[PDB]
């Protein structure tokens, strides 16, 4: 999931 | 334990106000979108750029980061179109009969007729926007409603108690704004009920709008982004 | 002059309780193991008979007969499945893990899988029933919530006269709000607890709307078990 | 329709 990666950024 | 419970009412409002995403602009092609392809292209491009700000807005919602990563994914997947619609509805308050998708992109229901099935959602959106204007909805009330949508629209689909405590905390915050604004006790619980009932209509608009979204995606009317496509497939 | 805005909260609860429709039985017998179409035929047979009771229950809701016949049709067309679900959820409070469709039809979560695509609706219904159990929902709160759905679910979906009708619906809704707060005051909850519980109740109506929209989706796709005549008219209103 | 008649029946 792309949403997985974007919820981890910093 | 979460930091949201220890936050006070005025501290809850300021955290929600500062976490607000910015109002993004549409692509600046001067053509008034009257086709099905250009309409859906402008809205898809706009919605995809807003989703990135929404993911970062959600992280700054008190209590959201205190959830498991899977729970964060579930809530945003359920509520993302609800968040966008109540954003569109709030921006469109001071433009009765129009929908301010962007400062440089204003639509009326006549343009909604150029996408077969779009006009029914537009009318509901316009009526929700008018209802917000008649209630004299405040910005501090809007951010409270928008985060309520985030925490509540996926709570029933350890973690449930935390969400319900934050939801209660936001409830105290809404009443706090109404008490600070000079409403009587009867006026406070009546206005509270009115604001939350509109959330039922925002859910209805999201589901009816989601139907067409993962149907026009199957028709491939406009090449959708992978992110917007993953947010769509989450709704079966 | 309407009588809905004239009643008191105690008289409001009394009216809603008296107007309650009965709990209908199913045509189920455990001797025949159902299939996908057999169970779907039972629920269709049950919900069709409930609709007749619900239509007559709607008349006895304070303020509903003060509306045009075309507006009464619209509210029921949009809210009928919501009314059925919150009734199902209310009957199932004391049966964890089970949905009490009827006193003789107590379906398990595993038995809901006997229809493809039904499991997700059952889990949302089960989660909703569990929520009413944790809140210890009162019957006086149930009748208020259920009548709220009738007046609120189609109020933003409909002329200067059409706007005059929506003004009356909001007056009745604000009255039912007071009635709920009145109930929570007699129970001894503090002011903070009344605002929180009131928000909890109305936030669940958002989920009931979600379940209705999701369920309505599959309902006008399987028809493409045969549906009832009145049930088809309720479905065409959602296309 | 059916919903029309039942709403006005009696
Ligand atoms: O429900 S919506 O109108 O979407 C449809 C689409 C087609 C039909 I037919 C019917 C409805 C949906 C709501 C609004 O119009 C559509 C849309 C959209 C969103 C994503 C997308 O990819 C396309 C449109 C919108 C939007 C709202 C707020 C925003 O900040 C941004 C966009
Ligand atoms: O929304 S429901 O789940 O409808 C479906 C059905 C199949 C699928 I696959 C998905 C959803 C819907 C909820 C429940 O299961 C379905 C159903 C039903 C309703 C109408 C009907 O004609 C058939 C069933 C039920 C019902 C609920 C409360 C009642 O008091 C009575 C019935």
């Amino acid at each position: 999931k792309i949403l997985h990666r974007l919820l981890q950024d910093s | 334990n979460s930091l949201a419970l220890s936050l006070t009412a005025d501290q809850m409002v300021s955290a929600l106000l500062d976490a607000e995403p910015p109002i993004l602009y549409s692509e600046y092609d001067p053509t008034r979108p009257f086709s099905e392809a250009s309409m859906m292209g402008l809205l898809t491009n706009l919605a995809d750029r807003e989703l990135v700000h929404m993911i970062n807005w959600a992280k700054r919602v008190p209590g959201f980061v205190d959830l498991t990563l899977h729970d964060q994914v579930h809530l945003l997947e359920c509520a993302w179109l609800e968040i966008l619609m109540i954003g569109l509805v709030w921006r469109s308050m001071e433009h009765p009969g129009k929908l301010l998708f962007a400062p440089n992109l204003l639509l009326d229901r006549n343009q909604g007729k150029c996408v077969e099935g779009m006009v029914e959602i537009f009318d509901m959106l316009l009526a929700t926007s008018s209802r917000f204007r008649m209630m004299n909805l405040q910005g501090e009330e809007f951010v409270c409603l928008k985060s309520i949508i985030l925490l509540n629209s996926g709570v029933y689909t350890e973690e449930k108690d935390h969400i319900h405590r934050v939801l209660d905390k936001i409830t105290d915050t809404l009443i706090h704004l109404m008490a600070k604004a000079g409403l009587t006790l009867q006026q406070q619980h009546q206005r509270l009920a009115q604001l939350l009932l509109i959330l039922s209509h925002i859910r209805h608009m999201s589901n009816k709008g989601m139907e067409h979204l993962y149907s026009m995606k199957c028709k491939n009317v406009v090449p959708l982004s992978d992110l917007l496509l993953e947010m769509l497939d989450a709704h079966r």
